[PDB]
């Protein structure tokens, strides 16, 4: 249970949470503002995976302050988990590197 | 604020008959519409959620139809305790709006 | 079971403010949103506004003048509308609904109605109506009782406390001299009556009273 | 204080000046094009946070030469930076692999 | 080029009634809406700022209403001082454009 393994787990896991906080979170901020898309909680939900995979459709996005800053969250927090499964990877294949040319 | 328009205003039929209430919205709101039935002195039941899904003790004869801005509320054999006024209402953007409502009569 | 209660009837004076409950059992989530509907007499549907109780946050129908203010009380799970400078077009039913944050509201309340008068309250008169001795009968026997000088709506009438309900007809009531009067009916066979009793319960819920009357053949 | 924590930090501190500045500059390029819709600061703040993270929504794009060159000064300026957290990332886990080996 | 239409041209309404102007735009603009008062020989005034957002300054009897197209502007107890052409302006694209203007009258 290596570094990069239990922090890329810890990352995955905190995602989640991001991600259904995230939905919580947008209702709660957008309702209130005429027109606003994101005033229920499943509709919240697969905005948020869309958003945390760096995807956008159309005009589904938050129209209020709060919400486009839980927006920039779920965003830097996607980001930053498959950036850091990446990270994991490449130390993977770099340590098995190192034992096949016997070093 | 989205524009529900339910026409006709009073809908009459036939006992036995099959009817459908229309609700148009003011522009395209998906399937985020659901339909409610209000009897004399009663309060609001909801009918069909999310355009055609039906509520588990809701008679097996309403079904929901159409998608975008086209919605239609339909019953199977009208019968006497089908007599009400008849509700859409959409959730796709806030705030949430209501139709003017159709009165069914036998 | 019955998830949301409000009271039945609120009289308010034209200028005057007015606080509305909504209490609520079953499963109660934080996620849970109350909303509140205005229905005037012979109109449609009218959302007013929606909160949540965890949170306290409340949106209001900015369509319509804001007179209402919504807050909640969490360990009673009651919501609560505070109404000010009512007016006539104040005097409608008032629904209180929980929504679970996915549009549709599934459960309703029974609704508030509220009127907005300067006259007093008035309790209501019963009286019985039994079919005039020159007056004969088949095999259906149809009986009542009258309902006047009370305000202000409604009256809750029943029969036999609600267990008899099958060919019962609540009349409309009418409104003369800041006074309303209505009548109710009921169709029984003619073999159980009077042998078997019948009484109409009346429940006026703005002056909190209740009366019952068993109706009993002339003389 | 390693290089790759220095520039990771220098990167981000960079992209919030690309972010505003971009913001700034693709409202002063689109206003005269006939409908343009970045034309307010607040709008093109958030349009550059998208863009930044690789994300666009309906027809909310730069429709001129220069907003279209500032769209692309955002989104290589976003991708580096989140390109180089993934690099300081990898650089931190292969170093303690390192030090899990006793290498 | 969004083109605003204000309809009606002139209203008319009783001393402490409410009132609404409506301003309805040639496509979707969102919230991205201004009104502005402006009296006999005065300057335009700013009253309600995207929609439905209020200025300090400006009477607690304004306020706005409306997204998309339908847009609308409100006063309770209209009183003397209310008497003026209203503008709504849109800000959704270039160029800015106003609407033709609806004049109040007590
Ligand atoms: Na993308
Ligand atoms: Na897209």
């Amino acid at each position: 249970s290596a570094l990069h393994w239990r922090a890329a787990g810890a990352a995955t896991v905190l995602l989640v949470i991001v991600l259904l906080a995230g939905s919580y979170l947008a209702v709660l901020a957008e309702r209130g503002a005429p027109g606003a898309q994101l005033i229920t909680y499943p509709r919240a939900l697969w905005w948020s995976v869309a958003t945390a995979t760096t995807v956008g459709y159309g005009d589904l996005y938050p129209v209020t302050l709060w919400g486009r800053l839980v927006a920039v969250v779920v965003m830097v927090a996607g980001i930053t988990s498959f950036g850091l499964v990446t990270a994991a990877l490449a130390t993977w294949f770099v340590g098995r590197e190192q034992e096949r040319r016997g070093h | 604020d989205i524009l529900l328009t339910q026409s006709p205003a009073i809908l009459s039929v036939s006992p036995g008959e099959r009817v459908s209430f229309s609700c148009r919205a003011s522009q395209s709101i998906g399937t985020d519409i659901h339909w409610y039935q209000q009897r004399t002195n009663g309060s609001p039941r909801l009918l069909i959620k999310y355009a055609s899904e039906s509520i588990s003790g809701i008679p097996s004869r309403f079904s929901g139809s159409g998608s975008g801005t086209d919605f239609t509320l339909s019953i199977n054999s009208v019968e006497s305790e089908d007599i009400a006024n008849y509700y859409c209402q959409q959730s796709n953007r806030w705030p949430f709006t209501f139709g003017s409502g159709t009165k069914l009569e036998i | 079971q019955v998830q949301l209660q409000q009271p039945g009837a609120e009289l308010v004076k034209p200028g005057a403010s007015v606080k509305l409950s909504c209490k609520a059992s079953g499963y109660t989530f934080t996620s849970d949103w109350i909303h509140w509907v205005k229905q005037r007499p012979g109109h449609g549907l009218e959302w007013i506004g929606e909160i949540i109780p965890s949170y306290g946050r409340a949106n209001y129908n900015e369509k319509i003048q804001k007179k209402a203010t919504l807050t909640a009380d969490k360990s009673s799970s009651t919501a609560f509308m505070q109404l000010s400078s009512l007016t006539s077009e104040d005097s409608a039913v008032y629904y209180c609904a929980r929504e679970r944050g996915d549009g549709y509201f599934a459960v309703w309340g029974a609704g508030t109605t509220v009127t907005v008068s300067s006259a007093k309250t008035t309790p209501p008169s019963v009286y019985p109506l039994a079919p005039g001795s020159a007056a004969q009968t088949n095999s259906m026997v149809t009986l009542g009782c009258l309902v006047k000088g009370y305000f202000p709506e409604p009256v809750t009438v029943t029969w036999n406390s609600g267990s008899l309900s099958s060919g019962v007809h609540t009349f409309p009531a009418v409104l003369q001299s800041d006074l309303y009067t209505l009548s109710s009916s009921v169709t029984v066979p003619s073999s159980s009556w009077p042998s078997e009793t019948v009484t109409c319960n009346v429940a006026h819920p703005a002056s909190s009273t209740k009366v019952d009357k068993k109706i009993v053949p002339r003389d």
